[PDB]
């Protein structure tokens, strides 16, 4: 990929000057389309409750979940609603889960407790569930299709689910010559080290074309964009902030001078609660606002970068379901966030959203090529692949106040690579 | 009247159309053509004969703090 | 009677003096507005944080998650205290369309 | 010529007691990057060629290929004067050898090549792609 070609040429850089020092060219960004459009909201009207949000999303999941049971269980379909059930009859049932835990706090670290029940809910009524499903590695807000049977006791018994899948995908064109992508999150400016400061200066100089020889140089000039993916100011307490945008603007400023940039907000940025979260307000960049090249986005981002197509977060969906399940792995709960077709499940019962009326937005429409996370404790990357010609790649971005590690993207080979950064600190090897 | 103010009575509790006690009426209706349930055509046909009316556009509890 | 024939006299966010036009920053005080809109969307953020811990406990309270909350419990303080946030958040709201948007929406 | 730069290194090391990273070398004389490393080496040598007794200390850096576990990555160190051979030979393949810092007397960690290359910055806002070896096009101040 990347460093293999960085060696490919002559070293000169252990000598006396000389008459020419070579340089270079950014390779051009020739096609880019921003289609993250329902999550910029332009209106912005409260006073609405939020039953509006789960009766669309049923409307919307259900016809998939109908043509999935068909062809799981076969084409003599038992499908019913609800109300209609007989006492012992087998039957298909598709709707909505509801978890019903104990010591999920109230108004007046994992939060799973041994004892917790599922319910299957519709718009009129809701059932209990007991079986052979798992009772911990589901969470409310799951849409599904259900096989089984009343029982005496009111209750229903399972033998087997089904959710409801990948999206189509359309094929990408290939690449002539390797364009990359950098993907950074949680610089956290405001407080995390000193040994952080040299590892963003030494990230940002090998970048921009400031460190290494020709080969570094000749490498790091394709590099078509950077990403900065939410949590860019650690706090400590709230109640410092207005010191730190300061000392972003003179980062965005020196990125700005090279590359285009994407900035993202996260959990910790001067920006709304609710999960579309909207654009920075450029009146805290008074430097780099002079270059059009820096853009400021916000949390679910779509875009399409030469042909392939990103989708992100900064990582708010995964961790929530983190904190209300029993998986352990953030890239296997990002593929199970995409085999469910939905970007945030948990939302609203313990993740704030907007109250929505007409769509839910989080239903995936199509399947992205790239779908990478947030603020994860470790770098991990995976190819998954769909039931019809569906491949996808996931990338979890580590948090580079603990790691100091970046990911490359190679947009033809569709490979992801880390790099770390470290200088040496106080290190003495006599003692 | 007093058979036109039945029907849009009867168009705000029918629960195959949507949860609506936060929105108006004619919104509640088109969301439901987007989708096609089967929005009929005469809760439609109420609400072009009248001006801005609170009384016809506007569902049964628009008043009460809930 | 008369608080009906208002002429809603706009302010300024700094040192609050009345003057003509809809722009939030005083002339004199302008050179400190980064940190002006920096406060303030610290509220907004912690209004946001309440209205969803209310609005989605009466659904809990309440049973159904699909259908809408009639719930008129003059002993219960979740009532009326769901009442005041939508305010809240309506005032504080529009006082930050004072300042431009942070980018076009029509694209 | 060669005297010219020879002289100003040997009065912003030795006499004022500074710590010059190439950053700072090349604002001060208006040098290409690569030209101020390749300035740095031949002070460095010829003056440890002369005498092999000075008051001299000496941090690289070494940027290259790496496998831990199976996966490739790229380990970049700014790396002192005892230990860099044996960081040569950790590594898989070898991309990147430079000179980066000359001091007088030694430092205990990585602090102030920080602070010095932050503060030549602070006053020198309005160029930094200007000794740089890529030069985009799109990015002009516009807005
Ligand atoms: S207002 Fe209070 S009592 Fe009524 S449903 Fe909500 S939480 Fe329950
Ligand atoms: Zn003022």
């Amino acid at each position: 990929m990347f460093s293999e070609q960085a060696a490919q040429r002559a070293h000169t850089l252990l000598s006396p000057p000389s008459a020419n020092n070579a340089t270079f060219a950014r390779v051009p960004v020739a096609t880019y389309t921003n289609s993250s459009q329902p999550f910029r909201l332009g209106e912005r009207s409260f006073s609405r409750q939020y039953a509006h949000i789960y009766a669309t999303r049923l409307i919307q999941m259900r016809p998939f979940l109908e043509n999935r049971a068909q062809q799981h269980w076969g084409s003599g379909v038992g499908v019913k609603k609800l109300c209609e059930l007989q006492p012992e009859e087998k039957c298909c049932v598709v709707g909505t889960l509801f978890k019903a835990m104990p010591l999920q706090p109230s108004i007046l670290s994992k939060y799973i407790h041994p004892d917790d029940e599922l319910v299957l809910e519709d718009e009129l009524q809701r059932i209990k569930l007991k079986g052979t499903i798992d009772v911990s590695k589901l969470v409310t807000g799951t849409v599904l299709a259900v096989f089984g049977s009343v029982r005496d006791d009111g209750k229903f018994l399972v033998e087997d689910y089904c959710f409801a899948d990948l999206a189509p995908q359309k094929p990408a064109p290939p690449l002539d010559t390797d364009r990359f992508v950098l993907l950074v999150s949680g610089l956290g400016l405001g407080g995390g080290g000193g040994e952080s400061l040299l590892g963003t200066q030494l990230l940002v100089d090998v970048v921009t074309g400031q460190l290494g020889d020709e080969g570094e140089q000749c490498s790091a000039a394709h590099v078509s964009r950077v990403i900065l993916a939410g949590n860019l100011l650690s706090h400590s307490t709230q109640s410092a902030s207005v010191e730190a945008v300061k000392m972003l603007d003179e980062i965005l400023l020196q990125l700005s001078a090279s590359v285009p940039v994407d900035v993202m907000p996260g959990e910790f940025d001067p920006t709304n609660y609710t999960l579309p979260q909207q654009p920075l307000h450029p009146c805290m960049f008074p430097l780099a606002t002079a270059y059009s090249t820096l853009q400021l986005v916000t949390n679910p981002y779509q875009a399409t970068i030469d042909g392939v197509r990103f989708l992100g977060t900064s990582g708010q969906n995964v961790s929530d379901i983190f904190r209300y399940s029993s998986m352990e792995d953030h890239l296997e709960i990002l593929e199970w966030t995409l085999r469910v077709r939905h970007i945030s499940p948990t939302a609203p019962d313990t993740l704030g959203c907007y109250p929505f009326y007409k769509t839910d937005p989080f239903i995936f429409p199509e399947c992205p090529h790239v779908y990478f996370c947030g603020n994860t404790p470790s770098f991990g990357s995976k190819i998954i692949r769909g039931p019809e010609d569906q491949t996808v790649l996931l990338v979890t971005v580590p948090d580079f106040s603990a790691t100091q590690t970046a990911c490359l993207v190679n947009l033809r080979s569709l490979a992801c690579q880390p790099i770390s950064f470290s200088g040496f600190g106080a290190e003495d090897d006599d003692l | 009247e007093e058979a036109e103010l039945e029907l849009l009575r009867q168009f705000d509790l029918a629960w195959q159309y949507g949860p609506c006690t936060g929105i108006t009426r004619l919104q509640r209706w088109c969301r439901a053509k987007q989708m096609g349930l089967e929005p009929p055509p005469e809760v439609w046909q109420v609400l072009k004969t009248h001006p801005g009316d609170p009384r016809f556009q506007c569902s049964l509890w628009h008043l009460y703090p809930l | 009677g008369l608080l009906a024939f208002a002429k809603r006299r706009n302010c300024c966010i700094g040192c609050r003096t009345v003057l003509s036009h809809q722009g939030a920053v005083c002339e004199f005080c302008q050179p400190r507005e980064s940190e002006l809109y920096q406060k303030e969307v610290s509220h907004l953020n912690a209004l946001e944080e309440r209205f969803s811990r209310l609005w989605t406990q009466c659904q809990r309270c309440q049973g159904s998650l699909h259908e809408d909350v009639i719930c008129t419990s003059r002993d219960c303080p979740i009532f009326y205290m769901r009442k005041k946030v939508r305010k809240d958040l309506e005032d504080q709201e529009q006082l930050l369309r004072r300042f431009g948007p942070p980018g076009p929406e029509a694209w | 010529a060669d005297q010219l730069y020879l002289e100003n290194i040997d009065e912003f090391v030795t006499d004022q007691n500074k710590i010059v990273t190439y950053k700072w070398l090349s604002y001060t004389l208006g040098v290409h990057v690569n030209q101020a490393k390749q300035m740095l080496y031949d002070y460095v040598e010829r003056k440890r060629k002369e005498n092999s007794g000075a008051q001299l200390h000496v941090t690289y850096l070494v940027s290259g290929s790496l496998i831990q576990n199976g996966h490739s990555c790229h380990k970049v160190a700014v790396v002192r004067e005892d230990k860099l051979e044996a960081v040569k030979s950790k590594l898989a393949v070898t991309a990147s050898i430079h000179v980066y810092s000359i001091q007088k007397a030694m430092l205990k960690d990585s602090g102030p090549l920080f602070n010095t290359d932050y503060d030549i910055l602070k006053s020198n806002l309005q160029n930094c792609s200007k000794f740089s070896a890529i030069q985009c096009a799109a990015a002009v101040p516009r807005a």
